[PDB]
Order: structure tokens, then sequence, then C-alpha cells
RNA sequence: GGGCGAGGCUCCUUCUGAGUUCCCUGGAACGGGACGCCACAGAGGGUGAGAGCCCCGUAUAGUUGGAAGCCAAGCCUGUGU
RNA sequence: GAGACCGAUAGCGCACAAGUAGAGUGAUCGAAAGAUGAAAAGCACUUUGAAAAGAGGGUUAAAUAGCACGUGAAAUUGUUG
RNA sequence: GUGAGCCCGGGUCGAACGGCCUCUAGUGCAGAUCUUGGUGGUAGUAGCAAAUACUUCAAUGAGAACUUGAAGGACCGAAGUGGGGAAAGGUUCCAUGUGAACAGCGGUUGGACAUGGGUUAGUCGAUCCUAAGCCAUAGGGAAGUUCCGUUUCAAAGGGGCAC
RNA sequence: AAACUUUCAACAACGGAUCUCUUGGUUCUGGCAUCGAUGAAGAACGCAGCGAAAUGCGAUAAGUAAUGUGAAUUGCAGAAUUCCGUGAAUCAUCGAAUCUUUGAACGCACAUUGCGCCCGCCGGUAUUCCGGCGGGCAUGCCUGUUCGAGCGUCAU
């Protein structure tokens, strides 16, 4: 009966909703994400899975703020306005 | 609540009585507001609502 | 269940409001790849896996 | 427009429901080849199957 | 590249009564499950003697 | 006797940018050249004996002047580096050719 | 040949370029060529084309047909002329698609920066002249 | 109507400024209705009333952080967000006169020993 | 909602004596009837004193809260610290 | 020891040569034939089929406008606490 | 910026809403899938059917290109001889 | 042409390709219980037989055994085939409409598909308490990721009075 | 004789090989040095008149300002542009801004949209009550300020 029969009970979750990386990987006793670590301060990654470190290494988001370096980097990080721009 | 029947007061002149709330499933929430029995509710809606 | 906690609501409420089919004026737009909703959920087929 | 649209959106589930979907939403992959089927010798001490 | 054909996880299922002693993509629910890797024979698996 | 027990394709050096490296450092020769104009591209060398048996039958340029050199020459130490004369104290003079 | 080393010979890259450019990169490739009077009027070769331009097609199945354009829509990378349609099946009608080279603009529509295009190309050209000269 | 452009906003101080946010705030807030009780050209000006918004949020701002700079001017501690903002690398970054400061020794050196200017005969 | 606590609100908020007020404005007592003084700061009378202080009596002396959260902002406190 | 500094370099910007001439096939010439032209440009792409001259670009000298740096021929002055 | 490289079972797992869909409690595993036509000109109108559709009649240079769409092999199937 | 092959005719088709001499290789398949994809015979076959059971008229509809109303006959038999919850699910709930697909027969019906609507609290829960237990802090280990430690070898704070 | 089975051929099926194509990979070469408490990478939730996704963005939400170009966007709807112009655009550039809940994540927590504290401002009869808004409150360490403790060493 260690099949079908066993497979009714499984009603519990070992894992929730994990706050920092999204994935349900949060082990709801130990208070540790299986994934991402958490709560400790570092990400957890591993050279053993390339492939885990290019699933969420940086690039595959949004880069809400990395994305505008380059173009200021490129400018110079001028600051200031255009001679003679309209404003205050 | 207080800042629905707040908002009520200063954007219509709105007084209430009690006010329920639920969040729907789509996410959003909906308020019951139920009005003095001073003012009228259907006349609010033809005037400044617009719901005839 | 009907116990459930604010977050889990919210991304019910995300998952309920995505559940549509695409509308129809997509397909008539030029040069339209897309022929129909390729994410699309349904409640005895995928877990929502929260 | 609204009928050539309409059509479009029929003509867009010719291929899932060839392949007998229950909607655009059916997008089970099931195994055609298990592991438990397709691997393994039966040997006279406990067997994994009746 | 030096790693195409080698970016699976793939076993043997041994030998037996059915099928080729093959390594095979591990897990479930997808196409490529099941399905050989790793040889030059094989969709989708490492050429013979890559070139450098 | 091949070393190959190693895991040598992990580091095997190819060659491909020996050209590109070439127009890298004539240009590299170009600038500083420009950038010293009209002062010379390098500085003055001394000739010195190479050392062992097997080498001392030939001269070669060494890496700089003796401070007894500069002073026999009347040069002062403090103006040799800037006028092009470069200069090794640790070199000394053990014969007087 | 080319000799620059910012200039790129590739297809892909260029085909990449052409198909992906963005508006107002478009309205430059869509440029059409004046007539002949035009051109000894203004010393002008090019200009790209806009809405209100009349123009003659010179290239296709309506070839010396003359109209005004009514749409220069750059999503396809063609341009609309009046009475240049075709009629669809109901028996409304439709627009043919035009490509800017394949028309020769016979009137500008004129306003002060298409003048102003107009003086900066031929006074480019004249010094151009002068320098080669 | 709905659209307000920035030049003339440009020109107005803070009062009335907030006035015409507190006007375009209100026609936003009944043509949400009239979007929900009917239909028809409104869209476009909801979308005006919003843009319009936008702007005069951006006007405010810009003479708030204008003011507040040249308050700011000469004073020594300046509040973070008109700092200049740069990397953090770049403002963990030696001044250029910390770099430029060199020890007496060799000050006497290089100025009574600098680098000449000099050509070889042929 | 939740039930609220007894003594968190009314006249044990709206009131405090003259000792927790010193020990408030981290002052001395020369210092804090001076500054009163100076202030306008004036003693007050609750209608119960056992609902302020447990340990009132009737020489205590009562002070409004906001009175004495108008002298934590006074400036002669750095004047007295920069003297001492 | 200070202060000027002609001039030069780096970076974004305006602009660049010549056929849509005639005939045949074709749904469409960008194909074939004829007559020309440009070329420091016959790289590439697009345009209804293999386009130097239809369009964008391509080559070379330059030529508009702007900003910030660096190099720099020379030239003014203090003189020794 | 290039190549005596690969040309959709190849080349990166991915030329496509691909680290997506999907599987696993989880660590992780992980696809398939490009091409109408130059231009939708994507079949008006009539007729038969409840409809899907069919037949006339059309568009197109071509439907022997009908959003199952370039070309359309073999295994295998139907009709006819 | 001994041969591997080469060339032509006819039909289809739509944009590139070939001969000669050198150069180069990811260069020649019947097998590998080979890989991927597609397709046969078996075969209109095995089968679609647990949970007692269905029938009449009318309506709807192109079409009704498995839609509805009425009329009958039965079953669950209160440890239920009843009325409500906990976990789990997430909109499956309700109204209206519906081509195809799915409901291993059918389908006008549907937990399917499409568009909308629906969940109202001072008193019901959570929120508060502590249990088994877990984690900070002092401090001590450990190259380190971190381990122990939860009252400690801690200056770990409250109240009142004052001319 | 037919049917049936098989073979041969034409046409029609099934299926997607072959051929041609390629906004894509792969390899080489050249140039450059620029993340984050002034809150990064990553996550979640939202934002279009009509979008689920991809893309873009953050309640100023397929975006604002500024500069430049100069007449569009487009699937539909609705509006344009005084065209001789502070001006269309799903345009480019980009120096000014906005930037939700989070996250090294920082009041304490979080399987809770839970519980606080400090200081101002506003509103409702309000010295007390209620509500809203704004600015703050993590740890280690450095320099300095100020308030202290100890017969630890002294002077008096
Ligand atoms: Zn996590």
């Amino acid at each position: 009966t260690k099949g079908t029969s066993s497979f009714g009970k499984r009603h519990n979750k070992t894992h929730g909703l994990c706050r920092r990386c999204g994935r349900r990987s949060l082990h709801n006793q130990k208070k540790v994400c299986a994934s991402c670590g958490y709560p400790a301060a570092k990400t957890r990654k591993y050279n053993w899975s390339e492939k885990a470190k290019r699933r969420k290494v940086t690039g595959t988001g949004r880069m809400r703020y990395l994305s505008t370096v380059p173009r200021r980097f490129k400018n110079g990080f001028r600051t200031g306005v255009p001679k003679g721009a309209r404003g205050p | 609540k207080a800042q629905i029947k707040q908002a009520l007061k200063k954007l219509y002149d709105i007084d209430t009585v009690k006010i329920n709330t639920l969040i729907r499933p789509d996410g959003t929430k909906k308020a019951f507001a139920r009005l003095t029995p001073d003012v009228d509710a259907l006349d609010i809606a033809a005037t400044k609502l617009g719901l005839v | 269940p009907s116990h459930k906690t604010f977050r889990i609501k919210q991304k019910l409420a995300k998952a309920q409001k995505q559940n549509r089919p695409i509308p129809q004026w997509i397909r008539l737009r030029t040069g339209n790849t897309i022929r129909y909703n390729a994410k699309r959920r349904h409640w005895r087929k995928t877990r929502l896996g929260l | 427009l609204r009928s050539k649209a309409e059509r479009q959106a029929k003509l867009a589930q010719r291929k899932m429901n060839r392949m007998a979907r229950q909607g655009e939403a059916d997008r089970h992959i099931h195994a055609s080849m298990p592991k438990h089927l397709f691997s393994g010798k039966r040997t006279i001490g406990k067997t994994d199957r009746r | 590249s030096e790693k195409a054909g080698h970016q699976t996880s793939a076993e043997s299922w041994g030998t037996g009564r059915a099928v080729a002693r093959i390594p095979r993509v591990s897990g479930g629910g997808t196409h490529r499950a099941g399905q050989g890797a790793f040889g030059n024979m094989c969709r989708s698996g490492r050429m013979f003697a890559p070139t450098k | 006797n091949n070393h190959f027990r190693k895991h040598w394709q992990r580091r095997v050096r190819c060659h491909f940018d020996q050209p590109g490296k070439k127009v890298t450092r004539r240009l590299a020769r170009r600038a500083k050249a420009a950038a010293l104009a009209p002062r010379p591209v390098d500085k003055l060398r001394p000739i010195v004996r190479c050392p062992t048996v097997k080498y001392n039958r030939r001269t070669r340029l060494g890496r700089g002047f003796t401070l007894e050199e500069l002073k026999a020459a009347g040069i002062p130490r403090l103006l040799a580096p800037t006028i092009g004369i470069a200069v090794d104290h640790r070199r000394k003079n053990l014969s007087e050719e | 040949m080319k000799v620059r080393p910012t200039v790129s010979s590739s297809r892909r890259k260029a085909r990449k370029a052409h198909f992906s450019a963005p508006s107002s990169v478009r309205r430059v490739i869509m440029s059409a060529p004046l007539s002949k009077e035009l051109r000894e009027k203004y010393n002008v070769r090019s200009i790209p084309i806009r809405k209100g331009d009349e123009v003659q097609i010179v290239r296709g199945a309506h070839k010396d047909k003359e109209g005004k354009v009514t749409s220069v829509y750059r999503l396809k990378y063609v341009i609309h002329v009046e009475r240049v349609t075709r009629e669809k099946a109901t028996g409304q009608t439709v627009p043919i698609g035009i490509h800017p080279s394949n028309v020769v603009i016979t009137k500008l529509h004129l306003d002060k920066d298409r003048e102003n295009i107009l003086a900066r190309i031929k006074a480019g050209r004249e010094q151009v002249a002068k320098a080669k000269g | 109507n709905g659209k307000v452009k920035a030049g003339q906003l440009w020109s107005k101080n803070k009062e009335e400024l907030t006035k015409i946010l507190g006007e375009l705030k209100t026609e936003l807030s009944q043509l949400r209705i009239q979007k929900i009780s009917s239909s028809g050209a409104k869209l476009n000006k909801i979308h005006d009333l919003r843009k319009s918004i936008a702007r005069v949020l951006t006007v405010i701002n810009a003479k708030q952080r204008a003011q507040l700079r040249l308050f700011y001017k000469n004073k020594k501690y300046l509040p973070l967000d008109l700092r200049p903002k740069l990397t953090r690398a770049l403002r963990r970054r030696l001044s250029k006169e910390d770099a430029s400061r060199v020890l007496e020794k060799t000050k006497k050196r290089l100025t009574h020993f600098p680098q000449r200017k000099y050509a070889v005969k042929a | 909602g939740k039930a609220k606590k007894k003594g968190k609100s009314g006249a044990a908020r709206n009131y405090m004596t003259r000792t927790q007020a010193v020990k408030k404005l981290q002052l001395s007592l020369p210092d804090f009837r001076k500054l009163c003084i100076w202030k306008g700061i004036y003693p007050r009378e609750p209608r119960d004193r056992r609902k302020v202080n447990k340990s009132a009596t009737a020489s205590t002396t009562f002070y409004y809260t906001k009175d004495i959260q108008y002298l934590l902002h006074e400036p002669l406190l750095q004047k007295f610290r920069e003297q001492k």
C-alpha cells in the first residue's frame, strides 16, 4: 500500500512561498528557503549547477537601475541641463 | 473605512452612517457606504454620481 | 480553503485576472504571430503551485 | 471585421482540436514511455507490480 | 561550443527487455524526458570529435 | 615523452591575436613617440659584457650608467634621468675599460 | 569598397537594421526622388516623402498614375496615393501600397521645415561642389 | 481642453500650480465616472488629464529642487538627493587635491629637476 | 476591534506630574522651574489625580503633556547645557 | 615662482556622384538588347525577379554648430627672505 | 568588426510571448514549435445544408498558394485501369 | 558506363545552379534491443458486464435512452447517495449564451467553452497568550560559509522627592 | 466472373523529407571599465480606451520634463496640424524628475498587508476622545562632542 493508497494522504505542505525569490521553496518548519537560502544574507548559489546560476544571474530580471549605467558612463556621469533649455 | 468616509466627505459632501468593505476576487476593494437619512442616495446618485 | 492569507488571495486575484483568452483584435494586427493564449490556466489541468 | 476576427479565432483552434485538448488550457504532456514500465527486471523476490 | 550536447542530465536505464542502453533524459512532463542524449547518433547530442 | 596526463585542454593557449597584438604595440609606440616628441622614444643604455664564460665574448646594452660613470662624465645623478639617460645604482665598475 | 572600420558589410546586420529601424530612421529610408523641374529649381535630388506631396508612379502596374500622398504608412514601408486603389470583393476600395522608390515627387508640400531641409541640402551640395572643383 | 502645455507652466509659481493640479484631478475624478457610465470621445480627455497632472507635478518638483539647490549652493552639507549621484565607487574615490598632494622633498626635487624638453643630434 | 487597556488614554495621557516632566526634559529642578516661569507653563488640576498617578498627593503638581512637549523644543535647553 | 597663450588633438552634429532614356519577355525589370553617365564611391541592404547611376548608405577631402579636457610654439612679469 | 563555420533533428536548451510551457515536496529537470502571396487582393453575390461546409461565381501570374497555407519524397491509404 | 554512377525526354515547380583543374572536410548506412519523427498488419478486433432500474406524455431542438416539466416505478435508509465544516483546491459558485474540442455511446445538457455578476462583522475566526520547540542579543568556538549559547563571567532600569 | 490478397501505373490522400531562404547560433579579432545603504542584482504586485503574454514603465505607471528631428500612430475606435508651428510620433537623444510592496533590507515581526515608539501638521463639539498626513527609530566600527563610573594613579 506504499503507492496509490499512500498518495491519498498527501495534503500538507513542506514548502511555502519564499518572500525573497518568489518560489515555493520556503521550508515551513525550518524557515529556510531551499532555492535562495533565505534568511541568510547571501543568496544561495553553487558552481556545480551552472544552469541554476544562469537561471537567476544578473540580466535575467529587469535591471531597473543597472541598465541605465552604461549610458551615464558614455556621457561621463554629467550633471546639469543643456544650455538654453527651458525650465526653472 | 475612515479614509473612505473622509474621501467621500471631501469629494461629494457625503455624510455616511456606516461603511462595510470587502476585497473582491479580482483584488479591488468594494465599499458599501450607508448615507444619513437626511440625504437621499437616489438624488445624490442622480446629481453628483450620474448613475440615474 | 475559506481561511486564506491576504498574500495568497492577492496571487489568486492575479491568476483570476490573467485567466482569459486573447482579445480578437490581436490577430488582425500587422505581423501578428499570436494565435491563442499559450499560458492559459484551468483549475483541473495545471496547479498554481502556491 | 467582427466576422473575420471570429473566423480567425475559430481557425486558431484546429491543431489543438485535432490533438483533442479540452480547450487552450489543456497542455498536459503525458509519459508515453514510463521508466517503471520500460526498465528493470523481474526477479524471484519482491516484484514492482502485481 | 565545448559544452554542446552536454548540458543535459541523463542516465542509461540499464540492460533490459525493451529499449536500447543509450542514456536518457530524466524527469517527466515534457517531450525531452526519456529521450536519448550524449550520443553522436542522437538528436540534440554532441557531435563526434568536436572541432577545436 | 608526451605530457598529456593532466587536463591539458583546459589551458591550451592559441595565438590568433599575434597580428592584432603587433598592430596594438605599433599604435602604442606611435602614441608614445608623438607624446615624447622631440625627445627620443627610449633612454641611453650603457655597454656591458655578458656574464659567464660562455657569453663573456659578447657585449650588449645594460640597464643604466653607474654613479661613477656619471660622475666621471660630469652629469649629476638627478639631472641624468631627466635628459634621457638611464641610471643603475646596483652596477659597479671593477675595471677601467 | 568600404574602408572605415565602423562600416559593416554584414548582410544579416543590414537586414536586421532595415527591418527593425525606428520611425525616424524609416522616414529617411522612405525617400523619393524629385521631378526634373523640382531638381533644377531646388538643386536637390532626393527628399523624404510625407503626406500632401504630389507623386507620379514610375514603376509597377500602376505606372504613370499621379496623385496626392494620403498616407505614409511606415509600418510596412509603403505609401498610399489618392485614387490608386483596388476593389475588394465586396465592392469597397482598399488602398494599394507603393514603395517610395517607385514614385517621383512632382509637387512638394512646402512649409518652413521643408524649406529649411531644401536650403541646407542645396547649400551642402554647392559647398561640396566648390570644394571638389 | 484637458491638454496643459509645459510652456505656460514654466512661468507660474507654486500657488496656481497646486490650484491647477486641484482642478485637473477634479475633472479626472468626474470623467472616470463618465467613463464607467457612458462612452464617446472623453477617453482622450482622461488620457490628456493624466498627462497634464504628470506635467504639472514635474514642473512643481523641478521648481522646488531649483529653489533648494539655490538655498544649498553655499553650504557644506547637502541633502542626499541633492548630492551628485555618480557611482558608489566614484563617491568613495579620493579627491583630486588629495591625490595630487606630494611630499616636501618630492616638491623640491620636482622644482629643481623636472623632466626636460630635449633632442639628440643625429 | 482589539480591547483597550486601562490607563492608556484620557487624563493619564493629558497630564503628567512635575517629576515626570523633569525626567522628560532631562533638566534640574531649578532650571525646570526657571523655564516654566519664563515660558508661562502653569500648574493644572485633574478631576481625579489617581487616574494620572496612583502615588499623587494633594501637594503634587501637574502640568499639561502638550505644554511639556512645547518645552521640549525651547532653544534655552542647549544654552543651559552649553553653560554647564 | 606665477599669468597668458597662437595652434593642434579627442567626442557628438549639417552636407556630398551619376539613367528610372528606347525596344522585347514578364503580374512586376532589378532579366536580355541599345545608347550613355559617375567612380578616392563596382562594400552592404531595400525596392513586385541578378540595380554603381530608384532609395538608404558607401569613398575622400573637407564643411556647419556645440561641450569638456589634454598637448603645446611662443610671450609677459617676482627675484632669493 | 569579421569567418574556406551551421542552415530549423543542424547551429546555444532557446532563429518563435525559451530558461517559456510542463514535471517534481524540493534541490532541480526542461521541451516542442520558422516559410500563403509582390500586394490580403484572405473569395462579393447566388444556391444547397441546422451548422461545419459544398457547388457555381470570383481574387491572383498562379488556389496545381485558401490563414490545414512555398516546394511537397517515402512508409502507408482510396479510386480507376 | 563492368560498376559506384553520369546524361537526356515528359510532368510538377518557383530562384538559383553547374562542368574542368587545384584546395578543404562534421563527405557516402540495412542493421548498433541505434536517435528523433511518421506510418502499418493485428482490427472495425479485445473490449466499453462492480455499485438492483427504468417507463409514459408534452415541450425544446436539425437531431433527445442519458435536457426539462408532469406522470409512474424504484434506491440510499440518519456510522446515508442527507445537512454543514478542517486540510487541499481557487472561481469550480450564479445568470445568460455556445460552433468545434472534452464529458472512452449520444448530447439541445455540463465542474467544458464565451461574456458578465457575486464573498459587507467592535460581538465568527485570525490578530493576543503560552505549550512541545525555534531564533536574535552577551560571550565563547571555527580558516570560513557559520556553530554553541536564551540567563550567561553583561555597567542589560524602573519609580519617587526636592526653595 | 466478382469479391478478397498481391503487383504495376495515373490521380487523390497521409506525412513532412528534399531544395531554396535566414532580424539566429558558433568561433575569432579590436575597443572600453561602469553595480550597491544617495538602497543594487533578484522577486512580487500593478499601469494602455479596447492586452492575457512578450516589450516598456511605476499611482507623474506602454509613462513626465529637457534637447533634437520634423508630420505621424494604426487592428479598431476617437482625436489631429493653425502646415508657415513651444509641434505628431509605439521617433531618436537623454544631463532634470517620478520610481508601489520587497530584497544586503534597516523600529520589532511576517506562514500576520500583525504590533509599536518619538516629534510635528490638519480635520471632526474637543485640555483628555477619534481619524488622517508628514518626518524618523537596525547592527558593527572610526573621528569628534557631551553626560557619567571606578582609591586605578595623584594633587589639594
Ligand atoms: Zn527563496
